[PDB]
């Protein structure tokens, strides 16, 4: 398991 | 951009229609003619109290995409000839809504 | 089956709208099967005019790639317009 | 495991949420278990860059009322491959609501729920008013449609 959720890192 | 949305109103009659900004008052009278069976030489069309010239475009007369929208169409007054003589422009107002309920006062 | 149809309000105002537009109401569409006028004894002119504006709005903006504007409803007419929309099924 | 859920692609997709509505927009991401997760809201006529991923699912709602909105003219948005490195647009708009649904929105905005039943309407419309639009019910409807 390695979950990457969307970021507002932008 | 091009289309203008109208209400053509006389007495207790209201016609909902569209036309192009580039089309003329006379062309609009032709549209009325097809619906109300009165020729253009027996109609006068108004913006407010101003009698519109047959050769003018609708955009020239103040109807534009911005001002004459589907959900808020612009009013064009209509008066008919009566054999010899044109009747005064008279548009009967719509009914009045009831007083707003207290539960709806913000 | 004419290009336009006449909807009459309870207070006697006549609204002439494109047939196609009027068919946005399932209720009006049923009533027209084949006649040309349709009488609405429960809907006053200040409501039925707005319903016709909605028909224009719906036909213009359904299936458009453009930005759609909000359909404006004044506080004073909301309740009656809601009842009408419910009766008209649109 | 729930049908409507993002897949863990690990494949980045640059997206721009563009709010082309008069509403404050709530972007809602369906996580890997199908659970809706809210992202910060977008004021009307503003846009925002997002780092999302291929095969993730999004839907969008009025932040204040949860009225449904459209994104690229549909209910759901799935970021695709960034072709030629160019970001993908999520254009959020009003649907053409039914006249009924629109009247319900306006009445809801003016009347506090405790008072809905003090309005002079028939029984069926009270129910209608009380049945607020709801992300969870929308997902169940979409799942049923997709079977």
């Amino acid at each position: 398991l390695y979950y990457m959720a969307p970021e507002h890192l932008n | 951009s091009m289309d203008v949305f109208l209400m053509i109103r006389r007495h207790k009659t209201t016609i909902f229609t569209d036309a192009k900004e580039s089309s003329t008052v006379f062309e609009l009278k032709r549209i009325v003619e097809g619906i109300l069976k009165r020729p253009p030489d027996e109609q006068r069309l108004y913006k407010d109290d101003q009698l519109l010239d047959d050769g003018k475009t609708l955009g020239e007369a103040g109807f534009t995409s911005q001002t004459a929208r589907p959900q808020a169409p612009a009013t064009v007054g209509l008066a008919f000839r009566a054999d010899d003589t044109f009747e005064a422009l008279s548009i009967e107002p719509f009914s009045s809504p009831p007083e707003l309920p207290d539960v709806m006062k913000p | 089956g004419s290009m336009y149809v006449k909807l009459i309000s309870s207070d006697g105002h006549e609204f002439i709208v494109k047939r196609e537009h009027a068919l946005t109401s399932g209720t009006i569409k049923a009533m027209l099967s084949e006649t040309n006028e349709v009488n609405f004894r429960e809907i006053p002119s200040h409501v039925l005019s707005k319903v016709c504006m909605y028909f224009t709005y719906k036909v213009r903006y359904t299936n458009s790639s453009t930005e759609i504007p909000e359909f404006p409803i004044a506080p004073e007419i909301a309740l009656e317009l809601l009842m009408a929309a419910n009766f008209l099924d649109c | 495991r729930p049908v409507l859920r993002s897949v863990n692609s690990r494949e980045p997709s640059q997206v721009i949420f563009c709010n082309r509505s008069p509403r404050v927009v709530l972007p809602v991401w369906l996580n890997f278990d199908g659970e809706p997760q809210p992202y910060p809201t977008l004021p009307p006529g503003t846009g925002r860059r997002i780092h999302s991923y291929r095969g993730h699912l999004w839907l969008f709602r009025d932040a204040g009322t949860h009225d449904g909105l459209l994104v690229n003219q549909t209910e759901l948005f799935v970021p695709s491959l960034n072709v030629d490195g160019q970001p993908i647009f999520a254009n959020i708009t009003l649907p053409v609501y039914t006249l009924k649904e629109r009247c319900l929105q306006v009445v809801r905005s003016l009347v506090k729920p405790e008072n809905y039943r003090r309005l002079d309407i028939v029984r069926s419309l009270y129910e209608d008013l009380e049945d607020h639009p709801n992300v969870q019910k929308d997902l169940e409807r979409l799942t049923q449609e997709r079977i």
